[PDB]
């Protein structure tokens, strides 16, 4: 099994569908995002094409099984309020946690910039994962709050099922 | 609203 297998860290990768495009997480050595982006379906990122290693449909939630020499987050531990969002603009927004998974926005911004940013992962000023961007709340346009699945529920739906026949 |  001699591979040069070179390859730049990043524990966040760009992952793109048939229909949109959007990021994903690599927590446990698990990859994550949600249903309603990526699905139960291929995904095609960088390496090229992604084999599926859980489904949610109920939880709109889907993982890919990381390949090997990849990083991962640690969740987070520190009690903080405050989150980071990673945007696929290289734009971080600041959120503060208003609840187990919602968010509110310090600055009012069109829902078009938050488009193409689910399944992002969201980091405490700690340096540790929090959750997952699902949706963002707005009422003509203009978006005030979002919501996102903490890495607690990743836990609970490994636990339910591997997703083995 | 689902962003994804
Ligand atoms: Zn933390």
């Amino acid at each position: 099994t001699g591979r040069d297998k070179n390859q730049v860290e990043g524990e966040v990768q760009v992952v793109s569908t048939a229909t949109q495009s959007f990021l994903a997480t690599c927590v446990n050595g698990v990859c994550w995002t949600v249903y309603h982006g990526a699905g139960s379906k291929t995904l095609a990122g960088p390496k090229g094409p992604i084999t599926q290693m859980y489904t949610n449909v109920d939880q709109d939630l889907v993982g890919w099984q990381a390949p090997p020499g990849a990083r991962s987050l640690t969740p987070c531990t520190c009690g903080s309020s405050d989150l980071y969002l990673v945007t696929r603009h290289a734009d971080v927004i600041p959120v503060r946690r208003r609840g187990d998974s919602r968010g509110s926005l310090l600055s009012p911004r069109p829902v078009s910039y938050l488009k193409g940013s689910s399944g992002g992962p969201l980091l405490c000023p700690s340096g540790h994962a929090v959750g997952i961007f699902r949706a963002a709340v707005c009422t003509r346009g203009v978006a005030k709050a979002v919501d996102f699945v903490p890495v607690e529920s990743m836990e609970t739906t490994m636990r339910a099922s591997k997703k083995k026949k | 609203e689902l962003x994804x």
